[PDB]
């Protein structure tokens, strides 16, 4: 009934609201953790000295290609790989419900939502769709600090170079972008919060001298500016294009081009 | 028959930025546009970027509504004047910059009511009215004395204006020869050990401080005169400014 | 050719040189000394890029390639065709970097507000500097800079990154990323936050600031505030780009084998070093 | 069969962001001037750990070289999907390391770039 819900609804940590989407995503995110812990300890043969001078060379790989994209390998060969991207399959989603309907509580945009959802691409194409598209688990990514980096640079050179794929080329710019647009925007804040510039949300409904100031310093400077709103529009874009332009670049890797410095010389 | 579906992609993408930079452009101009003359005239040369449609805004606790793009408000006489016939020179101020509000001194025609947090109380309320708020934050600055860039002291502080929600001081209140009080701008004062320096004004121009009217809460226009009269004093009250500035 | 609010706002004074000559617009930019100063060393390198394409023979943007000396030369001067024209390259660079810094000191001046954006953008110019300057200069050759080509720095970057094995393993490398992500993140956030609430559902008033804090809290756990929100974007970003240029002011100076070695200090800890099991025993 | 030639200088390309395979003329047969990694030409039979121009050469390698490791398609094969373990058990030492930071997955490719370099890559 709606008393359960209700109950669940009012789950709270402290000041702030969990809600039932906030439950599910923790308990769901603990077994994550609990499945990955269980399967580190055995690889330290359950000895905490070990555990905590290897910590950052465990790593629970994924199912071997000759089990394609099958439920069959044992625990110990790619079952619990899989039972682990169940429960954070299932954290991410849950916590992505919560934030919509959150914002729809307090009865705001979806802004967060979608933004959130651009992360999630990249995160999904790394994990499901690529693997799906190419055949097999074993093309996904190992839960380890030093695995998925090793990770990282195989599935580079493998590829031909993922400096030749444009793709990863534009995501690059916009990750700088953001580190470029952050520093902007926070220096032009502070610069301006002597005239109480930090309340973007009544510099908008009522503009005042410290917009003003922050519009006329970057017009003077490049010939251009924003407005108090609008420069959070160049914010959510420039952020979200980092991982947006980048999952299509690696579900472009392996399943459409092979080796991306090639692809490059005839482009 | 096939063709690269990366290639594709690749294409299709900066025909999605390019779409998506004009999107942001004509939507950072709600504001400030149309562009004018120096005079005041429009420029009929708006440049390739189109105005966005209106938007309304509803803003809350009963406040109204704002629609933009629309009639530039901006609406006080502006004492400059120009410098030269043609365009791109400096227009130097008629009067006292200061008290005119122009150049770093500017401020803008802000609603005159006070900022309002979430529970419709006023944002920014006297410490010594403020609902149990105590002086933790280090070193309490009520009782010291205020001085200017002139290294003369210019009245002292009577109290402190906190930002409840927020939850910290915007303003220092500060109590002038004559008995009457002003406010200053917490990030324009350095407050030492056994007394407050203001770096941006000079003893004298204290008194220039615009006042507020009820003396419990200050309005956004009031905030924009404070302020801007304040930052204004950096360049204008500098030849008051003495040396060894620190 | 003004935004309906600009007029009162351009009076004269701020510049930090030549007083009243340079004090001008032009369109919607200041001029200012370093407006002329930054022109005129960006002139000059465009010149010598276009000039050394004519060496190298060819005007392909995705070809020019202006490389510095080679290692044979050290901290010398070296031919023109042959690394000169970077090094001058350079100094016009830094030239045209600073000078359009201090150009923005003079923009400050004459608007009333803080120097936060010369100093931030600062930090960038340093790190500009620490991979042809300061790494170039203690590891004794002006070879070992990158090179100016759209492809040929990158290729630059494989290189040096491989000549110390897998450089993920490069530790102020992996906090400068956690950095660079953060940071991104947090800019999706914030942008998110204020669209959010001036944008709200259709119908309804715009939300308030606490509105905003109520949401951002139930996001991360703890409420940060508008000014601290601001301050947190500025440091993630400004903090990247330091142990970027820390990561890389190490590599090839007082560090030379693969960065994965380097994580031995931690394996051989005499307490586990030598206990038999896991992944190392 | 077995290995194939067309297939292995295809496999090859992922090498070229580290080796490169030049004669003795000077003629570039693959590689886009690559030095992280030796020069591959003349690798077939050729003592590990030896070619005249690489200074980058670990110890493991080195070692294997001293005790007559000579590139063939059996040892060519087992190394590359993982240069460490490889290095490891030949040399017999254990905490042998290999510099190549690189492996090749599928067994198949092994020999097909294996039969790709005895095309191209024997020095007569
Ligand atoms: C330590 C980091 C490495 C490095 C690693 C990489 C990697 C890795 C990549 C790039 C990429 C790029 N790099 Mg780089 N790059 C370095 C130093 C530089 C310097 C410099 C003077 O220091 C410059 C101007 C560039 C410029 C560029 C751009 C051409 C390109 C994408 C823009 C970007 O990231 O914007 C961030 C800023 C913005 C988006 C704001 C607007 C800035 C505009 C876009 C910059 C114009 C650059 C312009 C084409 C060249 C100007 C020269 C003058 C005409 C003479 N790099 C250093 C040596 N660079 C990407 C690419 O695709 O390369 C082919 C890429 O993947
Ligand atoms: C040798 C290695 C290769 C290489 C191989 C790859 C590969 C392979 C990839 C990248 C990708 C990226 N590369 Mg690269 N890259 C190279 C060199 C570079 C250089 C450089 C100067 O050399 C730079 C600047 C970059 C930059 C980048 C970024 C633009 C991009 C990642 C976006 C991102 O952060 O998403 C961050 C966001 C996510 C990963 C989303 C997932 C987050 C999930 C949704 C949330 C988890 C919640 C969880 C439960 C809680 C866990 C908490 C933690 C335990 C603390 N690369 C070299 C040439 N690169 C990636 C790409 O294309 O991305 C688009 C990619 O796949
Ligand atoms: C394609 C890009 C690679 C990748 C390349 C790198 C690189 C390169 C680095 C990290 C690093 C990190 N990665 Mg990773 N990482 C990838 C995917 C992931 C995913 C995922 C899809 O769910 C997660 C949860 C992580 C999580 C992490 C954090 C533990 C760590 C700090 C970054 C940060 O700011 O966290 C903020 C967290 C909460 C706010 N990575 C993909 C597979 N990652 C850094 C590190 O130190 O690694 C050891 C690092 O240098
Ligand atoms: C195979 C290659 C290696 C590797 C090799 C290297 C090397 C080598 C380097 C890095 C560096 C970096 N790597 Mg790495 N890196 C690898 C993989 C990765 C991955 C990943 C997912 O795999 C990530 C996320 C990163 C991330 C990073 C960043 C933390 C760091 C970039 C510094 C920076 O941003 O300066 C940003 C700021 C600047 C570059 C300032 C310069 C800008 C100037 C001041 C302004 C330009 C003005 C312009 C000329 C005018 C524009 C035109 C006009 C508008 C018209 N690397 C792989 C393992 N990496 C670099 C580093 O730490 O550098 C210090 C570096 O040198
Ligand atoms: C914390 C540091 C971050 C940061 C901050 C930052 N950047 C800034 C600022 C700030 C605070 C500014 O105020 C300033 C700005 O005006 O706003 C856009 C700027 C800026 N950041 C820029 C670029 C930039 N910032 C970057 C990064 C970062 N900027 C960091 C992430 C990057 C990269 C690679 O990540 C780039 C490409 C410029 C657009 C702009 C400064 C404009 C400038 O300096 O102009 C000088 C003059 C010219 C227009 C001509 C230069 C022509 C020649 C003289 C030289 C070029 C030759 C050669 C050096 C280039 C070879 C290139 C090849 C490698 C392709
Ligand atoms: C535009 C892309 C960038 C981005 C955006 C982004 N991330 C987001 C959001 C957004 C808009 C959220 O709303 C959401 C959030 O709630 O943050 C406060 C989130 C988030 N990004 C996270 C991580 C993250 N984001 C990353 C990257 C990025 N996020 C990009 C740079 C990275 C990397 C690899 O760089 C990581 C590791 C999570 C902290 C958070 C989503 C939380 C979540 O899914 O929780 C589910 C699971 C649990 C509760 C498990 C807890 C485990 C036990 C300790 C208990
Ligand atoms: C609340 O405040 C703020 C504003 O105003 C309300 C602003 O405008 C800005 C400024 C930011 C923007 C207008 C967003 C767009 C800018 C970028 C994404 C940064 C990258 C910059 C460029 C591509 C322009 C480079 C141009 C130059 C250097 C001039 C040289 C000459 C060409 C003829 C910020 C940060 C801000 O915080
Ligand atoms: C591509 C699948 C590939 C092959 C094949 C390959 C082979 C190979 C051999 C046979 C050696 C030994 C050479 C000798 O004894 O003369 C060797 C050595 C190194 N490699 Fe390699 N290699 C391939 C790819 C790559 C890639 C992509 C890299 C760079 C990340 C790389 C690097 C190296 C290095 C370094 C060495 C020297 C190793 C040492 O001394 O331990 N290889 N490779
Ligand atoms: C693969 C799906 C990922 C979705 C990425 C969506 C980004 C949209 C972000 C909100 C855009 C807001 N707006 C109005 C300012 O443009
Ligand atoms: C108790 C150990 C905690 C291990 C945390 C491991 C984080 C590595 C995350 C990278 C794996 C990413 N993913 C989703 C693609 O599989
Ligand atoms: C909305 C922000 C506007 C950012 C525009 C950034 C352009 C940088 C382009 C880098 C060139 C990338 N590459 C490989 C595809 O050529
Ligand atoms: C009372 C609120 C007014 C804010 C005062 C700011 C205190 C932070 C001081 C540290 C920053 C110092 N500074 C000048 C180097 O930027
Ligand atoms: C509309 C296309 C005509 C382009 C006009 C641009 C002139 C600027 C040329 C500078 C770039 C020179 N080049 C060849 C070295 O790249
Ligand atoms: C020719 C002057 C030598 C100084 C070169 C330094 C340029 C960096 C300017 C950044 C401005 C920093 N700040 C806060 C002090 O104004
Ligand atoms: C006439 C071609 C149209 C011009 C397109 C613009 C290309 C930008 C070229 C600048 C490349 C400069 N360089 C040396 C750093 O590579
Ligand atoms: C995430 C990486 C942060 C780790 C910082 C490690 C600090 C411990 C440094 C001791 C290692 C000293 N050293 C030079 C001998 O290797
Ligand atoms: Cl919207
Ligand atoms: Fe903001
Ligand atoms: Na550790």
């Amino acid at each position: 009934f709606s008393t359960l819900l209700g109950w669940f609804g009012n789950a709270q940590l402290g000041p702030i609201y969990l809600g039932s989407l906030g439950v599910l995503s923790l308990f769901s995110g603990l077994m994550w953790f609990f499945t990955i812990g269980i399967w580190f300890w055995y690889q330290a043969g359950w000895n905490p000295a070990v555990f905590l001078r290897d910590l950052f060379f465990f790593s629970l790989e994924p199912p071997a290609p000759e089990y394609g994209l099958s439920f069959a390998a044992p625990l110990k060969e790619g079952g619990l790989w899989l039972i682990a991207s169940f429960f954070m399959f299932v954290a991410v989603w849950s916590w992505w419900g919560r934030t919509y309907l959150r914002a729809q509580a307090l009865g705001m945009g979806k802004h967060t939502a979608w933004a959130f959802l651009s992360a999630i691409w990249l995160w999904m194409v790394l994990g499901f769709i690529r693997p799906i598209l190419m055949g097999s688990w074993s093309e996904a990514v190992p839960y380890g600090i030093f695995s998925h980096l090793d990770w990282t640079n195989n599935f580079s050179l493998v590829h031909g170079n993922l400096f030749y794929n444009p793709f990863h080329g534009l995501s690059i710019a916009f990750l700088y972008g953001s580190a470029l647009l952050f520093a902007m925007h926070g220096a032009t804040i502070l610069a301006v919060s002597r005239f109480g510039g930090e309340r973007e949300l009544e510099q908008i409904a009522d503009r005042g001298t410290a917009a003003e100031r922050a519009a006329l310093f970057w017009r003077w400077t490049m010939g251009f500016n924003a407005t108090m709103e609008g420069i959070h529009r160049w914010a959510i874009w420039m952020a979200v294009l980092v991982t947006l332009t980048g999952g299509i670049g690696i579900l472009l890797s392996g399943t459409v081009v092979d080796n991306w410095y090639v692809w490059g010389q005839n482009h | 028959g096939n063709f690269d579906l990366a290639s594709l992609a690749i294409y299709s993408f900066w025909i999605f930025l390019a779409g998506l930079i004009y999107y942001l452009q004509t939507e950072n101009m709600r504001e400030g546009y149309p562009l004018e003359n120096e005079d005041g005239t429009p420029a009929a040369n708006q440049g390739p970027f189109p105005l966005p449609k209106p938007k309304t805004f509803i803003l809350p606790h009963g406040r109204g509504t704002l629609t933009v793009p629309g009639p530039e408000s901006e609406d006080r006489p502006i004492a400059l004047a120009r410098t030269a016939v043609s365009e791109g020179f400096p227009h130097a101020p008629t009067g006292d910059p200061m008290k005119d509000g122009v150049g770093p001194a500017s401020w803008v025609a802000r609603r005159d009511l006070p900022e309002l947090d979430g529970h419709g109380h006023n944002k920014i309320k006297p410490m010594k009215a403020a609902a149990g708020f105590h002086v933790s934050a280090g070193k309490n600055p009520i009782g010291l004395p205020v001085r200017g860039c002139d290294l003369e002291i210019a009245g002292k502080v009577v109290d402190i204006w906190v930002d409840i929600p927020e939850q910290m001081a915007r303003f220092l209140e500060v109590e002038l020869k004559d008995g009457s009080t002003r406010l200053l701008p917490m990030q324009m004062v350095k407050v030492q050990s056994n007394r407050v320096h203001v770096n941006a004004l000079s003893s004298d121009l204290f008194a220039g401080i615009p006042t507020i009217k009820s003396p419990t809460e200050v309005t956004l226009l009031e905030e924009d005169k404070i302020c801007g009269y304040v930052a204004g004093g950096l360049m204008y009250a500098a030849p008051k400014r003495k040396s060894v500035v620190a | 050719a003004l935004l309906s609010f600009e007029r009162k706002y351009r009076v004269p004074g701020g510049t930090l040189v030549g007083g009243n000559l340079f004090d001008f617009w032009v369109g919607p930019f200041y001029v200012g000394f370093f407006g002329v100063a930054t022109f005129f060393f960006a002139a000059l390198g465009i010149i010598l890029i276009a000039w050394s394409a004519v060496l190298q023979g060819t005007w392909n943007p995705q070809l020019i390639s202006v490389y510095p000396p080679a290692l044979e030369y050290g901290l010398g001067g070296a031919p023109l065709a042959k690394g000169g024209l970077w090094q001058i390259i350079t100094i016009c660079a830094t030239g045209a970097f600073v000078s359009w810094a201090l150009r923005e000191v003079e923009i400050c001046r004459k608007l009333g507000i803080g120097y936060h954006i010369p100093f931030a953008f600062a930090f960038a110019i340093l790190a500009y500097l620490t991979l042809v300057l300061f790494r170039p200069v203690m590891m004794g050759a002006w070879g070992y800079a990158f090179p100016y080509g759209i492809w040929t720095h990158l290729d630059w970057v494989s290189n040096t990154g491989y000549t110390y094995g897998n450089f993920h393993y490069n530790p102020a490398h992996m906090i400068a990323i956690s950095f660079f992500f953060t940071n991104a993140l947090a800019l999706a956030l914030h942008g998110a936050l204020v669209l959010s609430a001036a944008n709200p559902e259709k119908g309804k008033e715009m939300r308030t600031p606490d509105h905003e804090d109520t949401f951002f809290r139930d996001l991360v756990g703890y409420s940060i505030g508008t000014l601290g929100i601001h301050r947190l974007g500025l440091l993630l970003s400004l903090s990247a780009v330091f142990f970027s240029a820390l990561c890389m002011i190490i590599t090839g100076t007082i560090w030379f084998d693969q960065w994965v070695d380097w994580w031995q200090w931690w394996v051989k800890l005499p307490w586990w070093a030598n206990i038999p099991g896991g992944i190392n025993g | 069969q077995e290995g194939d030639p067309e297939a292995g200088a295809k496999a090859f390309n992922q090498c070229q962001t580290c080796h490169v395979i030049v004669d003795d003329s000077g003629t570039t047969i693959a590689g886009r001037n690559a030095k992280t990694g030796p020069n591959l030409y003349g690798v077939v039979g050729r003592t590990a750990g030896t070619q005249a121009d690489f200074k980058g050469y670990g110890e493991g390698m080195k070692e294997a070289g001293a005790k007559g490791l000579a590139w063939d398609e059996e040892h060519f094969v087992q190394y590359v999907q993982d240069p460490t373990k490889f290095l490891k058990e030949y040399t017999g030492d254990a905490k042998a390391k290999g510099k190549m930071t690189f492996k090749l997955k599928k067994e198949a490719d092994a020999h097909n770039i294996w039969a790709y370099l005895q095309q191209v890559a024997v020095r007569p």
